[PDB]
C-alpha cells in the first residue's frame, strides 16, 4: 500500500507534461493569448480581413481603439 | 462592363481589430438606422453592387463618428472591456457579463 | 416461408412502379436496383446446383447494366443540372444510356442473359415473372425517346430479329424455344420506337398476353418436345388442339390477332417513306415462324405415343386466368379499330 | 408508362430536389442561381421542340457560367500574351 | 516551433505505457498478498528500462513458413493508429481543433482490427489461422454496441466537436442523466480493445492467444507497446465524456491535475476487474450482444430521441 | 459595413488586373478591353481566376486553402 | 505545401485502380482499396465536405472491407501468391501506366497543342473556385442531411433494406 | 393475460426492459405542453440576415426604428 | 479541371475483361465494389463546389444500396465455393 | 499546413523502429536452422482452410445493421429545424425498421 505509490508516481507525471506542454506553446507562440479557433467559416473571415489590417503579417496582435483615434 | 474610377475608393478606413469591433457592437447597430438598412435595400432589392456607392460610404461614414464619440466621453472602461473578451477562445460573452456593466454604467446615461 | 413469399413477390412489382412514377433520376435507379435485390431468391426455391450457377450468371450482368446507368446521369448533372427524366442534353450520355439499358431487355448484342438464365431453372413453373423485366425499362425508353442517334437503336434491333430468329432451329428444349422469339418480339416494338411511340405498347400489351398464355399450357408436365409428343392421347386432346391455335396465332397469321401488330404497324413504318426497312424485318419472322411449324409437327400428328402409362386420374393444377386468354388472344383482330385509342 | 400519380393526388413524392433553384433550406443559392430562374422563365408552355431553336440565349450562357469554359480560355490565353515577355519588362503590377 | 509540439507527446507517452507494465503487476500482486517487484528498482521503479533492452538483443526470427511483405506490415500499422488516435483530444486545448472529430474517433478505432486480420493470416497456421478469425469476429460486432450509444448522448451534447462536450458538462457529471448507457459503454471497450473476461485474442486458454503466438521480441516489443497505447486511450476518452472536468481560461494549469488524477482511476479498473472474474467462453461472449445488450440499446436511444423535444430542453447549435 | 468593406475590395482587385492587363499587350489579333465572356449584361460573380490571375504565388493558396486545414 | 497538393493525390488514386484492376491474388486487391479509398478521401476531405468524407472510412473501408477480407479465408483458401512475381501481371501494369503519365504529358505541358487537348488546363488556383466566403451556417454541407422534405426517399431506403435480411436469411 | 406480465419477467427480464423504454416514448409528445414550445424556440433563432421591406400605401406596421413596440412578442423569453 | 479527366480515367476500373475474368471470381466482384467511390467521388465533387444544398444527400444514399447490393452478391459466391470449394470462373456446366 | 506533417512524422517514426528491430540487430546468418521447424508450434497441416458456416453469417448481419446507422447518423444536426412532427416520426421509423430486421432473424440465428 507504499511501493505502489512511485509506481503510479511516474505514470501520473507523464501526463501532465503533455497537458502542459500544448497550453505553453499557444499561449506563447501567439504573446500571452490563447489560441483563436474558427469552427465556421465565417469566423475564419475575422482573421483574414484581421491579418489584413493589424499590424505586420499576424492574427495575435491589437489595433485598439487610439489606432484610428 | 464599366467600373468606377480609382477615385470613390481609398476612404477613411476603420482600422481596427476583431475584438474591439465585436466590442461595442450591438449598441452600434440598433441606433443608427438610417443609413445602414437603407443600404440593404439598395443591395437586395437591386443587385449589382457597382451602382450602389453612395450609402456604402454613408454607412462607413456615421460609423467613423460612433467611434469617435466614444474615445472622447468615456473610452477607460471600453479599453478594459475588450481587453478581457480578446483573452481569447471563440469570444465567450459569459465570462466578461461581470464587467459589461462598468462599461455600461454610463453609456445609458453619460452619452 | 408461405408469408414471405408474397412479400418478396409483391415488391418486384414495387420496385417497378418508382420507376414509371418519377421525376428525378435518383429514383429511377433505387427502381430497378431493387428489383435486382428481389428477383435472386425466386431463382433458388429448390436449391439446385445449375440454379445457383445460374442465377450468378444472371446477377452480374444485371450488376454492370445497373450500374451505367448511375454512371449516364452525372455526366449531365454536369450539364444543366435538371433531373427530370427527359431529354439527356449530351450525345456522349444518351450514346452510354440505350446501349447500357440494352442488357436489362437484353438486345441482340449482350446476347447470352437470355437462354443461359431461362434454361434450365428448375422453376420452370414461371418465370412467368420475366415479364415485368421487360416491362420497366421500356418504361424508360418511352420518355427518353426525343434524344437517341437513331442508327443505334435500329441497329440493335435489325440485328435482334436476324440473330434471334436463327438462334433456335438448334433447339429442343422448349423453354429456350421461348428464350428465343423473345428477343425477336423486342425487335419488332424498337425498330419503330422513334416513329410515333406509342404504337409500340400496342406490341408490348399483346406480347404479355400470348406469352403469358404459354407457360400456362406448359404446366401440365412438358419439358422437352419429346416430352411434347406424348400428352394428346394421354392427358386432353382438347390440350392438342389449343396449343395449335396459339401458337398458329402467335406467328402472325391474318385470321388470328399476332397479325393485329404487324399490320397496324407498318402503318406507321411507311407513311415515313421508309419501306427497305420494314421489307427486311416483315420477310425476317418467316424464319421465326419454322420454331412453330415444326413445333406443331409434333403433338397435332399424332407422332409416337409409346411407352403406356395411362393418366386415369383427374388434373388439379391451377390454371388460374386461363379460360379468358386463348379468346383475347386469337379472337380480337376484328373487335380492334380502336385499341390503339384507349391506350393512346 | 409516365403514369403521373403526383400530379393528381398532390402530394410531392419527390420534386424539390431536382433543379438548382427550388426551395434551398435556409435560403444559401447556387453560383448560378441567377441563370436558373431565367432560363426556365424562357421555356414553359413552349412545347419543347421549338425552344430548341429558338431561345437559344438564355440556355447557352447558362453552360458557360457552370463550367466556365471560355473565360478559362480567355484567362489562359493571357499567359501566353504576356509571359514569353518575362524578360522584356513590364512587371504590370508592381506589388503590392 | 509545431514541430517541437509533436515530439512532445510522443515521447512522454511511451514512459506512460512502460510504467503501467509495472503497475500492471504491483497492483495485482496486493491484491494475492504480496509485494511488488522487490529487488532491482529499488522500489521497482527502474525495472521496465531493464525489461526493454533484453527484448532488442533477443534474435528476431522469422518463420520460414511464412509470407514477407504481410508479416512485416502490421506492425507498422499497429503504431500508426495507436499514436494517431492521441491528437484530437484536448487537455484542455487539443493540439488539432478538428470541426467534427468525435466520429474521427471511430474512424481510428475501426481500422484497429485490420491488422489482426493480417498477422493471423500472414504468418501461419491453425494455433492463428482459424483462432484470429474468431477474433475479428468479436471486435468487428461491438461497434454497434457501441456506435449507437455515443451517438445517444450526441442528442444531449448538440453537435460534433469536443469544445462542446467540456462545455455542456459545468454542472453535471454527465454520468447522472443517462447512467444506463454509462455501464454498457464500460464493457464495450472491455471486450473491443481485447481484455482479461471477455478475451480469446490476447488468449488464456483459448487460441493459446495465437495472435502474438509467433512474433520473437523483436516485433512482439511493438504489439504489446502498442496495445497498452489503446487501453490507457479510452479511459482518456471515457473521462472526456462523461466525467468532464471543469476547464477555466485564466488557470488553464489546474485543469490538467484535475484531469490526469481521474483517467488514472478508470485505468485502474482494467487491472482490477482481471483479479476477480473469469473467462466467457466464446458463444456466450456474442450471445450476450445481440440478444442482451442490443435491445436496450434501441431502446434508450428512441427514448434520447423524443426527451430533447418534450421537454423543450433542446441543445443549441 | 462588413458588406460595403468587402464588396470594395474585388473592384481594386478588378481594376488593378485589368489596368495592369490593358498596358501589357494590344494586339491586333488580341482583346478588346472591357469586355464579357457572357452575352448578357448583368453583373455575375467573379471567379477565383479573374481576383487572383496568372500570379498564383503564395497568399493565392491561402486565400483558397485558409480555412481548410486551420485556423 | 504546392498548390498542386490535388493534382498529385489523384494520380496516386489511379495508380490505385491499377493495383488491383489487373489480377493481384484476392488480399492484396485489399490493399488496393484502402490505399485507394483513403486517397480518395484525400480529394473529397477538401472544397468544404468533410463529413461526406469521413464517412467513406466508416462504413465502406469500416464496414464492407472487413467482410472483403472476413471472406477470402471461408472460400477461395489455396495456396497464396503476390501480384507482379508472374508474368500475367507486369504485362498489363504497364500499359495503363504509360498513359498514366502520358495523359498528363500533353495536356498542358506544351503552350497550347493545339485546339481539341488544351480546353482544360492544370492548375492553377481556379480548381477550388468558391470565392468569396460565406456566413456562421455551415460549410454547407453541413445543414443538407434532412429528415425533413425527403420522407419518400428514407421510407423506401428504410424499407428497401428490411428485405435486404430476408434474402439472405434464407438461401444460407 | 395478467399473469403473462409477471410469468415472463421472471424469466427474461431483458426485452421486458427495452419495451418499457420503446413504450412510453412514442406516448409522450402526444401529452405535455412542453412541447410545441419546442417548435417556438426553434422558429425564432435568426440564422439569416433580416433584410427590410418599402413603405407603399401600407406602412401595415412596424417603423424605422426597431427598439419601438413594433414586432411580435419573442421577448418572453427573456422573462423564461 | 484535370480533376475530372483525373478521375475519369479511373473510371476504367470496370474494364470488362478484367469484370467477370479471369478465374478467382473474387478478383472480379473486387472491382465492382471499387467501381464504386469512381462515382461517389465524381459526384461528391460537382454537388460540393457547386452549391446545390440539397443534392448531398444523394452520395450518402449511393453507398446504401451499392454495399447492400454487393453483400447479396456475396452470399452467392460462397454458394459456388460451398458446393466446390473454389470459385474458378471456367465452372461452366448450363449452356448457351 | 500540419495534418499531413502531424502524422507523417508519425509513420516515419513507426517504420524506423521496426526497421532497427526486423532488420539491422538481426542478420541471422550463423547456425540460423530455418530447418521445417517454425512450424507455428506444431506440424504439417495437410488440411486447408475448411468453410464454417456460423462463421459467415456473422459478417453480413453486421453489414446491414451498419448500413442505417449513417442514415441514423445526422440525428443532432436534425435538432435546430423546421417542421418537427416529420422529424420526430421519421427518426422513430429507421429504428423500429432496423428492430423488426432483428425480431424475425431472431427466430433462427445458430451457434453464433
Ligand atoms: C405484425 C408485424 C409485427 C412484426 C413481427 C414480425 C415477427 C416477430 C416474431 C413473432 C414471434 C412469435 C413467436 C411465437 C409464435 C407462435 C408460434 C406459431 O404458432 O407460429 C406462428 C408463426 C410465427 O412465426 P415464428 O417466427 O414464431 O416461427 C415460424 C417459423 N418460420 C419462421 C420458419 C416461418 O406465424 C407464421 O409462421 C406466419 C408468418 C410468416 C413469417 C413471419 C413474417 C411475416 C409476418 C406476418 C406479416
Ligand atoms: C409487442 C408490443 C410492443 C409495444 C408495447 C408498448 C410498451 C408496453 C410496455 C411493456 C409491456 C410488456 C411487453 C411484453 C413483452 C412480451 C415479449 C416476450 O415475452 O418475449 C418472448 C420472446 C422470448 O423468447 P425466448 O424464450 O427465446 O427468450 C429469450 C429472450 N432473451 C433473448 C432476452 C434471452 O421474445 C420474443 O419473441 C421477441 C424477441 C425480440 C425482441 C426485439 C426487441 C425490440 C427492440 C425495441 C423495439
Ligand atoms: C356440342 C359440343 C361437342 C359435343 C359434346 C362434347 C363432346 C366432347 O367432349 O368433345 C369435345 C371436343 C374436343 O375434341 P377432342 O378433345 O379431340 O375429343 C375428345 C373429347 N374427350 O370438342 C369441343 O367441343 C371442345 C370445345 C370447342 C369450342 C366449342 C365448340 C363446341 C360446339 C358447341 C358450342 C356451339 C356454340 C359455339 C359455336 C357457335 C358457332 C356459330
Ligand atoms: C507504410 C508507410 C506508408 C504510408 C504512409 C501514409 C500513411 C497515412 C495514413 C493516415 C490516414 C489518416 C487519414 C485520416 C483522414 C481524416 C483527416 C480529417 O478528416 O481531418 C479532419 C479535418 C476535417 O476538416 P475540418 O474539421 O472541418 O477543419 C476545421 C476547419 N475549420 O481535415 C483537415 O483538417 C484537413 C483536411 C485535408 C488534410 C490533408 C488530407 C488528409 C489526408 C492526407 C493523407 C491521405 C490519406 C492517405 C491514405 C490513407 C491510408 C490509410
Ligand atoms: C420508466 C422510466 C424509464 C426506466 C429506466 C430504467 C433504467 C434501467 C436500466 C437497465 C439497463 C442497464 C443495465 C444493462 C443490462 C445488463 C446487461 C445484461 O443484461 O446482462 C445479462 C447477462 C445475461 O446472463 P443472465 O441473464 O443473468 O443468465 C445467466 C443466469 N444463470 O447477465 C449478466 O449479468 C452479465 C453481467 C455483465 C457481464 C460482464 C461482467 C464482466 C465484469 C463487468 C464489470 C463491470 C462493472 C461496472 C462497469 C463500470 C461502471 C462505471
Amino acid at each position: 500500500w507504499f511501493e505502489v505509490l512511485p509506481g503510479i508516481a511516474v505514470m501520473g507525471v507523464c501526463l501532465f507534461i503533455p497537458g502542459m506542454a500544448t497550453a505553453r506553446i499557444h499561449r506563447f507562440s501567439n504573446g500571452g493569448k490563447e489560441k483563436r479557433v474558427a469552427h465556421y467559416p465565417y469566423q475564419w473571415y475575422l482573421m483574414e480581413r484581421d491579418r489584413r489590417v493589424s499590424g505586420v503579417n499576424r492574427s495575435y496582435v491589437s489595433k485598439g481603439l487610439e489606432n484610428i483615434d | 462592363v464599366e467600373l468606377p474610377s480609382l477615385e470613390d475608393l481609398k476612404v477613411q478606413e476603420v482600422k481596427v481589430s476583431s475584438s474591439v469591433l465585436k466590442a461595442a457592437a450591438h449598441h452600434y447597430g440598433a441606433q443608427c438606422d438610417k443609413p445602414n438598412k437603407e443600404f440593404m435595400l439598395c443591395r437586395w432589392e437591386e443587385k449589382d453592387p457597382r451602382r450602389c456607392l453612395e450609402e456604402g460610404k454613408l454607412v462607413n461614414q456615421c460609423a467613423l463618428e460612433f467611434f469617435r464619440q466614444i474615445k472622447r466621453h468615456c473610452a477607460e472602461p471600453f479599453t478594459e472591456y475588450w481587453t478581457c473578451i480578446d483573452y481569447s477562445g471563440l469570444q465567450l460573452f459569459r465570462r466578461c457579463r461581470k464587467q459589461q456593466a462598468q462599461f455600461d454604467e454610463c453609456v445609458l446615461d453619460k452619452l | 416461408n408461405p408469408i414471405i413469399f408474397i412479400i418478396i413477390l409483391l415488391t418486384i412489382m414495387l420496385g417497378t412502379i418508382i420507376v414509371m412514377i418519377s421525376s428525378h433520376w435518383l429514383l429511377v435507379w433505387i427502381g430497378f436496383e431493387m428489383n435486382m435485390l428481389a428477383i435472386i431468391p425466386i431463382m433458388m426455391k429448390n436449391h439446385n446446383p445449375r440454379a445457383t450457377e445460374a442465377s450468378t450468371k444472371y446477377f452480374l450482368t444485371q450488376s454492370t447494366a445497373s450500374m451505367l446507368l448511375m454512371m449516364a446521369v452525372i455526366i449531365n448533372l454536369m450539364f444543366s443540372g435538371q433531373w427530370t427524366v427527359m431529354k439527356l442534353f449530351n450525345p456522349m450520355a444518351s450514346m452510354l444510356m440505350t446501349m447500357a439499358l440494352a442488357m436489362k431487355l437484353g438486345m441482340a448484342p449482350f446476347h447470352f442473359w437470355v437462354p443461359e438464365v431461362t434454361q434450365g431453372i428448375p422453376l420452370s413453373s414461371g418465370l412467368i415473372l420475366l415479364t415485368w423485366q421487360k416491362l420497366a425499362p421500356m418504361s424508360v425508353l418511352y420518355q427518353i425517346f426525343p434524344s437517341i442517334n437513331l442508327n443505334l437503336i435500329l441497329t440493335l434491333s435489325v440485328l435482334s430479329i436476324l440473330i434471334g430468329g436463327w438462334g433456335g432451329l438448334n433447339q429442343t428444349q422448349l423453354r429456350k424455344i421461348m428464350a428465343y422469339s423473345s428477343i425477336a418480339h423486342m425487335g419488332w416494338m424498337t425498330a419503330v420506337l422513334p416513329y410515333n411511340p406509342t404504337m409500340t405498347l400496342l406490341n408490348l400489351i399483346i406480347y404479355i398476353i400470348m406469352t403469358s398464355t404459354m407457360f400456362t399450357m406448359f404446366m401440365a408436365n412438358s419439358t422437352t418436345t419429346t416430352l411434347s409428343l406424348s400428352h394428346t392421347w394421354n392427358k386432353t386432346p382438347i390440350m392438342t388442339v389449343l396449343i395449335l391455335a396459339t401458337l398458329l396465332s402467335m406467328g402472325g397469321l391474318p385470321p388470328l390477332s399476332g397479325f393485329m401488330p404487324k399490320w397496324m404497324i407498318i402503318q406507321e413504318m411507311t407513311k415515313n417513306n421508309s419501306i427497305i426497312l420494314p421489307t427486311f424485318m416483315a420477310i425476317t419472322a418467316l424464319l421465326n415462324l419454322y420454331f412453330y411449324m415444326r413445333l406443331t409437327y409434333s403433338t397435332t400428328l399424332t407422332m409416337f405415343p409409346s411407352t403406356n402409362n395411362m393418366k386415369m386420374k383427374w388434373q388439379f393444377p391451377l390454371m388460374k386466368k386461363m379460360t379468358f386468354l386463348p379468346t383475347m388472344v386469337v379472337l380480337s383482330t376484328m373487335m380492334l379499330p380502336l385499341t390503339p385509342m384507349l391506350s393512346v | 408508362p409516365f403514369f403521373d400519380v403526383q400530379k393528381r393526388l398532390g402530394v410531392d413524392l419527390d420534386r424539390w430536389m431536382t433543379i438548382q433553384s427550388a426551395e434551398q433550406p435556409h435560403k444559401i443559392p447556387s453560383r448560378c442561381h441567377a441563370f436558373e430562374k431565367e432560363w426556365i422563365e424562357c421555356a414553359h408552355g413552349i412545347g419543347s421542340i421549338r425552344a430548341e431553336k429558338e431561345c437559344k440565349i438564355e440556355f447557352e450562357d447558362f453552360r458557360e457560367c457552370l463550367l466556365r469554359q471560355k473565360t478559362m480560355k480567355r484567362l489562359h490565353a493571357i499567359r501566353r500574351q504576356r509571359e514569353k515577355l518575362i524578360k522584356e519588362g513590364k512587371y504590370t503590377p508592381p506589388p503590392h | 516551433m509545431f514541430m517541437i509540439n509533436i515530439l512532445m507527446l510522443i515521447i512522454p507517452i511511451l514512459l506512460a505505457v512502460a510504467f503501467l507494465t509495472l503497475v500492471e503487476r504491483k497492483v495485482l500482486g496486493y491484491m494475492q498478498l504480496r509485494k511488488g517487484p522487490n529487488v532491482v528498482g529499488p522500489y521497482g521503479l527502474l525495472q521496465p528500462i531493464a525489461d526493454a533492452i533484453k527484448l532488442f538483443i533477443k534474435e528476431p526470427l522469422r518463420p520460414a513458413t511464412s509470407s514477407a511483405s504481410m508479416f512485416i506490415l502490421a506492425p507498422i500499422m499497429a503504431l500508426g493508429l495507436a499514436l494517431t488516435m492521441w491528437i484530437p483530444l484536448p487537455m484542455p486545448y487539443p493540439l488539432i481543433n478538428m470541426n467534427l472529430g468525435v466520429l474521427f474517433m471511430l474512424a481510428m478505432s475501426s481500422l484497429a482490427v485490420y491488422s489482426i486480420l493480417w498477422s493471423g493470416w500472414a504468418s501461419n497456421s491453425k494455433y492463428a489461422l482459424i483462432g484470429a478469425l474468431r477474433a475479428v469476429a468479436q471486435t468487428i460486432s461491438y461497434e454497434v454496441t457501441l456506435a449507437i450509444i455515443l451517438l445517444s448522448v450526441l442528442l444531449m451534447s448538440g453537435s460534433f466537436t469536443l469544445s462542446t462536450l467540456i462545455t455542456t458538462q459545468e454542472q453535471m457529471w454527465l454520468i447522472l442523466p443517462a447512467w444506463p448507457l454509462a455501464m454498457m459503454w464500460f464493457i464495450s471497450t472491455l471486450a473491443e480493445t481485447n481484455r482479461a473476461p471477455f478475451d480469446l485474442t490476447e488468449g488464456e486458454s483459448e487460441l493459446v492467444s495465437g495472435f502474438n503466438v509467433e512474433y520473437a521480441a523483436g516485433p512482439f516489443a511493438l504489439f504489446f507497446m502498442a496495445e497498452y497505447a489503446n487501453i490507457i486511450m479510452m479511459n482518456i476518452f471515457t473521462a472526456i465524456l462523461f466525467l468532464g472536468t471543469s476547464h477555466n481560461p485564466h488557470m488553464p494549469e489546474l485543469y490538467t491535475i484535475n484531469f490526469t488524477i481521474k483517467s488514472l482511476l478508470l485505468t485502474m479498473s482494467f487491472l482490477w476487474i482481471r483479479a476477480s472474474y473469469p473467462r466467457f467462453r466464446y458463444d456466450q461472449l456474442m450471445h450476450l450482444l445481440w440478444k442482451n445488450f442490443l435491445p436496450l440499446t434501441l431502446a434508450l436511444c428512441m427514448w434520447h430521441v423524443s426527451l430533447p423535444i418534450l421537454t423543450s430542453g433542446i441543445p443549441p447549435q | 459595413l462588413l458588406q460595403a468593406e468587402k464588396d470594395r475590395r474585388v473592384l481594386q482587385m478588378l481594376r488593378e488586373n485589368l489596368e495592369e492587363e490593358a498596358t501589357v499587350m494590344k494586339d491586333v489579333p488580341g482583346w478588346k478591353v472591357g469586355e464579357s465572356v457572357f452575352h448578357t449584361t448583368r453583373w455575375v460573380t467573379p471567379m477565383m481566376g479573374e481576383l487572383y490571375g496568372l500570379r498564383a504565388s503564395e497568399e493565392v493558396l491561402s486565400a483558397t486553402y485558409g480555412f481548410i486545414w486551420y485556423t | 505545401m504546392m498548390l498542386y497538393i490535388v493534382f498529385i493525390l489523384s494520380v496516386i488514386f489511379v495508380m490505385g485502380f491499377v493495383g488491383f484492376s489487373s489480377k493481384p491474388s484476392p488480399i492484396y486487391g485489399g490493399l488496393g482499396l484502402i490505399v485507394s479509398g483513403g486517397v480518395g478521401c484525400g480529394i473529397v476531405l477538401n472544397f468544404g465536405g468533410s463529413f461526406l468524407g469521413l464517412m467513406v472510412f466508416l462504413i465502406y473501408l469500416g464496414g464492407m472491407m472487413v467482410v472483403f477480407g472476413y471472406t477470402t479465408a471461408m472460400a477461395t483458401e489455396q495456396y497464396p501468391e503476390i501480384w507482379l512475381s508472374n508474368k500475367a501481371v507486369l504485362g498489363a501494369f504497364v500499359t495503363g501506366l504509360l498513359m498514366e503519365f502520358f495523359m498528363v504529358y500533353y495536356v498542358l505541358k506544351d503552350k497550347e497543342v493545339e485546339v481539341v487537348f488544351e480546353f482544360n488546363g492544370l492548375g492553377d488556383w481556379v480548381i477550388y473556385d468558391t470565392g468569396d466566403s460565406g456566413f456562421f451556417s455551415e460549410e454547407a454541407m453541413g445543414i443538407a442531411a434532412l429528415y425533413s422534405y425527403g420522407t419518400w426517399l428514407v421510407i423506401v431506403t428504410g424499407w428497401s433494406l428490411l428485405i435486404g435480411v430476408v434474402v439472405i436469411m434464407e438461401i444460407t | 393475460v395478467a399473469a403473462f406480465l409477471k410469468n415472463v419477467w421472471a424469466k427474461e427480464p431483458v426485452l421486458v426492459a427495452s419495451f418499457a423504454i420503446a413504450g412510453l416514448a412514442v406516448i409522450l409528445p402526444t401529452l405535455s405542453p412542453y412541447t410545441k414550445y419546442s417548435l417556438m424556440i426553434n422558429r425564432a433563432t435568426p440564422y439569416n440576415y433580416p433584410v427590410p421591406l418599402r413603405d407603399d400605401g401600407n406602412m401595415p406596421d412596424v417603423p424605422s426604428h426597431p427598439q419601438d413596440p413594433q414586432g411580435p412578442s419573442l421577448e418572453w423569453l427573456k422573462r423564461l | 479541371s484535370m480533376v475530372y479527366m483525373n478521375i475519369m480515367m479511373a473510371f476504367t476500373v470496370s474494364l470488362v475483361g478484367l469484370l467477370m475474368y479471369r478465374s478467382h471470381l473474387m478478383s472480379s466482384l473486387l472491382c465492382l465494389e471499387g467501381m464504386m467511390l469512381s462515382l461517389f467521388v465524381m459526384a461528391a465533387l460537382t454537388i460540393l463546389n457547386s452549391h446545390f444544398t440539397l443534392a448531398s444527400m444523394m452520395p450518402i444514399i449511393l453507398l446504401v444500396f451499392a454495399a447492400c447490393e454487393a453483400a447479396l452478391g456475396l452470399s452467392l459466391l460462397v454458394m459456388v465455393s460451398n458446393t466446390y470449394g473454389t470459385d474458378y470462373v471456367q465452372n461452366l456446366n448450363l449452356l448457351q | 499546413m500540419n495534418l499531413m506533417l502531424a502524422l507523417l512524422t508519425n509513420f516515419t517514426l513507426a517504420t524506423l523502429l521496426v526497421i532497427i528491430a526486423f532488420w539491422l540487430p538481426q542478420l541471422n546468418v550463423y547456425s540460423e536452422k530455418t530447418s521445417p521447424y517454425e512450424c507455428g508450434f506444431d506440424p504439417m497441416g495437410s488440411a486447408r482452410l475448411p468453410f464454417s458456416m456460423k462463421f459467415f453469417l456473422v459478417a453480413i448481419t453486421f453489414l446491414l445493421f451498419d448500413l442505417e446507422i449513417a442514415l441514423l447518423l445526422p440525428l443532432p444536426w436534425a435538432s435546430q429545424t423546421a417542421n418537427l412532427n416529420t422529424m420526430l416520426t421519421m427518426a422513430l421509423f429507421l429504428i423500429i425498421l432496423l428492430a423488426v430486421s432483428l425480431a424475425y432473424e431472431w427466430t433462427q440465428k445458430g451457434l453464433e
